[PDB]
């Protein structure tokens, strides 16, 4: 009855859950906005995903309240870099850290 | 002299250091007198009470002989058992214990010969010494080697090889299949071959062989030096270049130097191979000297991962018990008293790790099933002649030895009598190993 | 085996290391074969030519037996003379030379016994070793002592004295008249008496005695330690507190450690007293071992200002030649060959300073004229029992010994036969020394 | 008449002998069980064979007396990871070491 | 950087205030006086950075929604028994714990009452995680 | 919990570290159970056997309670005697011995109070620690005061 654990590369927060769809991504963006954090979009090559510094997609959306706009920008980043991993971040200026960070597209 | 330093009634404490001396006295002298003489000269050295004696606790600070036994088969000798308080010695000093035991008693003129047969190290004194830097199991974990004895080889000739030529012997020996190669006890730094060039070329050869084989490789780089500063410098250079194991001569180099090097090896994670050069001037004479079992206890107290113990097969079937007894002393955690094997005292080692047994000298592929059956997996088998004398070269000789070792280990694991079926097992292995076949053809 | 490693025609070079082995072979084996066997096993260790042998200059890098002589009075033994190129050894390594000579040859199964009688150190190899840190003449200049042998004493009992009580024995011994006192070979740092407290209280006692007497005083503070780091720390502390001399056990401590300590002593201007503990397990057996003359050569090569050599008077009149021969080996610049005294090789020392001879063990005021006549001024006489057993105390015993020494020295200077007139000289001295008179009364 | 030695990558104990069949593997497992050791199964990539730490296949078989079950587990490991090297170990708890260790399949 | 503070869930509902108060003392920049939580003095920390809160001891997958709701993101959850006691091994236990953690964090982010809906959230996560499912089966 | 970490028959070795705990247990809980609880939480800290437990010599590496005695004058407390192998501790580390003994057992919820009354240091472990730098007699000798 015992089956082996299948090893694969894992990508930090929310990487052990099934990939998020539009509704789940929108819920995460809404949570980040309601916490007062600034959403941000980053992308990198899959072999370089480990790097502390990703390519920055445009600028963090300061004071942004449009979850649909943030999702559309994520999709635009994906379209511009089809082969790159895509991450969504939420800057916490008070703590000088990120309140949320997870990968939207997993690379290929 | 008699009533003062020998007490038949005395029961020795569990913390007492016990020593057994085979006394071959001058004819006519009293056995108890000679026993008290060894006890006194090894503890206080005098009988005449001086005014400074009365300032101390004479009843405590003295060695006492508590038992005298006949020597089986020798009416001219008797066994003297002496108890020493743990307070008489520096804590963690094999040098001090050895000096206190053997400083002057062997020069006693009232005995024809004196042999130190066994010494009991109590667990209290054992817990103070550092002991082996790594031990058998930790060394096995580090080298990723299990289920078989280790294979070594002494690079010969002892003289003439440049650094590169010695390295090009070591490289073929290692790439052939031996886990280790061995620097000779003579090679530390000679005009024809300097130690730094030795270490560099040996490390190059070891790395190349490891890369080309897929198995961890090593060379016992000799760090025995005229000065402790030079020895520490050589060991530090070996660690810097990445050598996993070094070698020291613990008798000629000295017990203090060996203890310091063992502590350094434990600190720096470097394995220590110990060679027993000169041991024969001490342990060969049956009536005068200190036994190799006592030397083995001293060495494992001082620190070391490997130790030469003899090939066992080199003696007759009726003279193997003492060698097996000191093998058990070196390797096992608790060795019960065994007069047949020469173990005179129960020796409790506690948690101190064992030391690998090294068999070397005139042994080849034919002795190998017997070597495996006698030593077990926790041993190192050295093949100097049995590898360098191979007609096809060092690599072929090493491959032959490795194939024979694996075949013998598998035969033992299958439940076969490897000593009874050694020729059949080796022939069956040689049906798949031309190098092994020609090795038996050479050494038959 | 025969033609390869023994050359009757070979004439040994002035830079060659020569060794003389007393071989007691198994009956029936060939003398030349056994000589070549010692030569091979001490140089190369094998006869079977392997492919790596052909990569070297086999004619050069080998030890050769060039002469075989009968042993006078022993038909069962013969003398084997072997020449070794200077290239076979590390420069300035008594450890390496000793290992190369005695590593495996004593375990040879075709001989019943093997003794290393003499070893010739060429001036070329002698010039490389540091040798004694100071030497006899430099030590005399430093201590401002001339024209008489030095006086020492071993503080007894070996066990029980606290630091202050040991110091209050040393203080009376020194203030009585002895130039030195001696730490025992057992005392380095024990639970009842730690080494730092030893050094502090001993220095206090030595300074007090020097101030109260007007003569330079010293104590051989034992720095033999489990580790070279501990030994160097103890020696550095002795120098820091101002102790002019320290003591080491060069056999039990080790030749590497002794060489390092001797180099440190030469660097730091600290005198080094050497004790020969364990020497009996090695040099006592007449048919198996290494001779104390070879040990003396090794010690003076390694470095040391004092060395125990025996009391000479302790043997019969017909057994003093070997002791005198190794005394000359220790002290003199050039010792010609002397078969009667056991000097098998001409030994040229060049400019290396001599080492003080130490006589100790069961000697008192009565042996003293003989001791003076035998040893001369360049010796140290140790009186443990002869000073501590004095009924009036350590100071009185030391005064008795000093008065006897000065009287004997003056009698020798006047041209008298001090051994023939010893009783008269000592009585005449005792007419002015009640302590000396009661000393002879005690030890008559 | 002399023969040149052919160099190839080796894999420690029993690697210089012909690859073991079912009978030889069963004999080794029986020896390990009779010695009181716990059999274990590990696997890694062929290029990663050198690592001190192999992927652990299920759990060590404590108190297992079924040599056939151990062999079936070995074959299941091979089936789950066809391209991976397969090693069999035997844990010696008293000595805190491995009494036996050899590769069943040498990778490909 | 880290400090053990207790599992909080290990006490009754009426005895959690002091633990929460010293949690705030460890993590927050300024903790006002609170007699109910045991904070007797106003404690101003200025710019000194906070210290991660460590919860350890007898806690497994079931306590996890409560642990998340109580501690927040700035905490370290330790699973000795809850990872080593997993029937499929340490890796499977760690995977179960990680999947449960991510599911609980996402549920909290979505605005759900994770303590009220903990069983439902964990079951929904276990529908995609056999290791997590067998973990709850073991520790139920 | 009971049979595993408390052995009435066990005779403690001369190298064993012995500790005496005054246990004031919660009313109704078993004395032997509480003794085994102190022994376990001071040595291993758990009862649930995990797969890593089977990789070790469980019979050796554990603290065992070998004797329970009544406290004179206090019916609400009992004395628990526990033996510890010398192998469980760093040689010459009072810090490690102290941590192993008192790290978590005092937070046990099934006892109202726990007191460590006495600890037996065997001579084997005593010989490893440096001990007092000088001692009474050496200090008296240095200060010249008697």
């Amino acid at each position: 009855e015992m089956q082996d654990y299948k090893q694969s590369l894992k990508y930090e927060t929310f990487s052990y859950l099934p990939p998020m769809n539009a509704e789940r991504i929108r819920a995460q963006i809404k949570y980040a906005i309601a916490q007062g954090w600034s959403p941000g979009i980053e992308h990198v090559e899959v072999k370089n995903s480990m790097n502390q510094y990703w390519y920055m997609w445009k600028l963090p959306f300061f004071g942004e309240q449009n979850v649909d706009n943030v999702l559309a920008e994520i999709e635009a980043c994906r379209s511009a870099y089809p082969t790159h991993q895509v991450k969504l971040v939420a800057y916490d200026n008070y703590a000088q850290s990120l309140g949320l960070a997870f990968v939207v597209y997993r690379g290929n | 002299y008699r009533q003062t330093y020998w007490m038949p009634e005395y029961t020795p404490l569990d913390s007492d250091i016990l020593a057994c001396f085979k006394i071959t006295p001058q004819p006519g002298v009293d056995r108890e007198e000679a026993a008290a003489a060894v006890a006194a000269e090894s503890s206080t050295g005098t009988w005449t009470t001086v005014w400074t004696d009365l300032l101390t606790d004479m009843d405590y600070y003295k060695g006492r002989a508590y038992r005298i036994e006949d020597v089986p088969g020798d009416d001219a000798a008797f066994y003297a058992f002496i108890a020493y308080p743990i307070d008489l010695f520096e804590e963690g000093s094999v040098v001090n214990v050895f000096t206190s035991l053997v400083g002057n008693v062997f020069g006693f003129k009232a005995v024809r010969g004196l042999r130190l047969e066994d010494v009991r190290f109590p667990l209290a004194y054992v817990k103070t010494c550092g002991g082996p830097p790594h031990g058998i199991q930790v060394e096995r974990d580090k080298m990723n080697k299990y289920g078989r004895p280790l294979l070594g080889c002494t690079i010969k000739p002892k003289l003439g090889l440049s650094a590169k030529n010695y390295g090009r012997a070591v490289y073929e020996c290692l790439r052939g299949g031996l886990d280790f190669t061995k620097d000779d006890e003579n090679i530390n730094s000679q005009p024809f071959m300097r130690w730094r060039d030795r270490f560099l070329f040996v490390q190059d050869a070891t790395e190349t062989a490891e890369a080309q084989t897929g198995e961890r490789k090593g060379h016992y780089l000799n760090v025995t030096a005229p000065t402790p500063e030079e020895m520490y410098k050589r060991a530090e250079f070996a660690k810097e270049i990445g050598a996993p194991i070094i070698m020291h001569d613990y008798i000629t180099g000295g017990f203090t130097a060996n203890t310091g090097l063992a502590k350094w090896c434990q600190d720096n994670g470097v394995l220590l191979h110990i060679h027993r050069a000169m041991h024969a001037v001490i342990d060969r004479n049956p009536n005068h000297g200190i036994h190799f079992r006592v030397l083995t206890k001293i060495l494992r107290l001082s620190g070391g991962d490997h130790l030469h113990t003899g090939t066992v097969v080199g003696k007759l079937e009726g003279d193997r018990a003492s060698t097996l007894g000191w093998i058990d002393l070196l390797r096992e955690s608790f060795i019960p008293e065994d007069r047949s094997r020469g173990i005179f005292f129960d020796q409790d080692w506690g948690s101190m790790p064992g030391v690998f047994a090294v068999a070397s000298g005139g042994i080849h592929v034919w002795h190998m099933p017997a070597l495996v059956n006698i030593f077990g997996d926790d041993s190192v088998l050295q093949f100097g002649g049995g590898t360098l004398g191979h007609p096809w070269g060092n690599a072929a000789g090493a491959a032959a030895n490795r194939v024979a070792l694996e075949a013998c280990v598998e035969a033992r694991n299958q439940g076969r009598d490897i000593e009874k079926e050694g020729k059949e097992i080796l022939t069956a292995a040689a049906q798949h190993s031309p190098e092994l076949k020609i090795a038996m053809e050479t050494w038959k």
